[PDB]
């Protein structure tokens, strides 16, 4: 039997285009009474093998059991769809990146920033209980969405597929030094993800894009080969400094697990 | 087009060469790497891959290509990968074979770089 036929591409209402980039395009749309985004993956040298892989990789993103994980609602198989396509619920505030760096109406306060950190840590702790890990899931501020009640949610629609831009990294500033250089199979993936969270902490503290003045190639090559790191921000609380420093330990084995830092972040909220 | 520029214009050819020496050094110097000879330092494919990332806005994970190729086969793979990235950037499939770059066919080394310069002129 064929378990899942996926979502009918013909049923999607494409309203307005939000982006076109190296992956394909992103639209705001509607489907069966849902406000959604539609991610259209435009893949060179599409093949039956890659289409098979898309349909096996997509179900793992359909995670409906944790408030800080944003599931892929479903996917359109290609064929019969024009391109491999995935849909997710529309998050009114966009990405964490948008909220922190492109917010024209308000600046989120630091209590909200701490809550974002807790939300992300809870979602990553849950994802780290999956066996095996979801492959090619990178944590960065573009791959977390902010829902209508300001809940931060890990974006499963931003997990790269096996065929999607292999050999390229468009957000290296969040990637652990070892993960810039070694195959994922030769890295502790959970520890590499904690480095990404440490960079998120830095981002929430500075309200700056990490290494904003450098190109992605410069970032990856200098972090991997020249010991380039974000500078600890000056005059923040010792408690935040110590947390940032241990999550960004040069030794992957010494970085904490997400379920270890969730109680620290809980105690950092307001009584 | 480019055949006439190589074969039947030595004065113009050297105006384009110095250009390409400035062009690739403009970008690779950001990685503390210098290009002093257009005809032999792109042959192993490494600087072509690094250049493509600098020009199209991505990092290439080091496990995705051979940073220090140890064989003719590895350089050919690097160059082929760089040509794939060129095609991902909108260029049509380059006319030289990847082995021609690894064998320093200057008309091929210059043609690849010429099409890179032409396309990525305004890039900083
Ligand atoms: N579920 C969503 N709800 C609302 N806006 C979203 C949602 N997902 C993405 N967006 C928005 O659309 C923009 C473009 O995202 P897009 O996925 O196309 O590019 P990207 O995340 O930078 O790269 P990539 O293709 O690798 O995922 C985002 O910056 C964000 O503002
Ligand atoms: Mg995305």
């Amino acid at each position: 039997m064929n378990k899942h036929s996926g979502i009918d591409f013909k049923q999607l209402n494409f309203l307005t285009k939000l982006n076109e980039n190296h992956s394909g395009e992103l639209w705001k749309g509607r489907w069966q009474g849902n406000d959604i985004v539609v991610k259209v993956l435009k893949v060179a040298d599409w093949s039956t093998r890659k289409s098979r892989d898309f349909n096996e990789e997509c179900p793992r993103l359909r995670i409906f059991s944790h408030p800080n994980v944003l599931p892929v609602l479903g996917a359109c198989q290609s064929p019969p769809a024009p391109h491999p396509t995935l849909i997710t619920h529309w998050m009114p505030y966009g990405s964490l990146y948008n909220v922190l760096h492109e917010g024209t109406n308000f600046v989120v306060d630091q209590s909200q920033a701490v809550k974002f950190a807790l939300d992300m840590a809870r979602g990553m702790a849950f994802l780290h209980t999956l066996e095996p890990l979801i492959p090619r899931h990178a944590l960065n501020s573009r791959s977390v969405m902010i829902d209508e009640d300001m809940t931060a949610r890990i974006s499963m629609a931003d997990v790269k597929f096996s065929f999607q831009s292999p050999g390229r990294m468009y957000a290296p500033a969040w990637v652990a030094p070892e993960a810039l250089q070694k195959k994922p199979e030769d890295t502790n993936r959970r520890s590499a993800d904690m480095w990404s969270f440490a960079v998120l902490l830095w981002e929430l503290v500075t309200r700056e894009v990490p290494f904003a003045d450098l190109s992605n190639m410069e970032i990856g090559m200098k972090v991997a080969l020249e010991g380039l790191r974000p500078t600890i921000p000056p005059g923040i609380s010792p408690h935040v400094s110590k947390l940032m420093k241990i999550c960004m330990n040069e030794d992957p084995a010494k970085r904490p697990k997400f379920d270890m830092i969730v109680p620290i972040l809980e105690k950092m909220q307001d009584k | 087009a480019f055949d006439t520029l190589f074969d039947h214009a030595p004065d113009k050819l050297n105006v384009v060469k110095k250009t390409l020496i400035t062009f690739v050094n403009k970008h690779l110097n950001k990685l503390n790497l210098e290009v002093t000879e257009l005809e032999t330092q792109f042959a192993d494919g490494v600087y072509l891959v690094l250049l493509m990332g600098l020009l199209e806005g991505y990092f290439v994970p080091l496990h995705s290509f051979f940073l220090t190729p140890d064989s003719f086969e590895q350089k050919v793979l690097n160059v082929s990968f760089a040509f794939e990235l060129m095609q991902d950037g909108g260029l049509e499939k380059p006319k030289p074979r990847p082995e021609d770059i690894v064998n320093c066919d200057l008309k091929s080394t210059l043609r690849v770089l010429y099409n890179l310069f032409t396309k990525y002129r305004n890039v900083e």
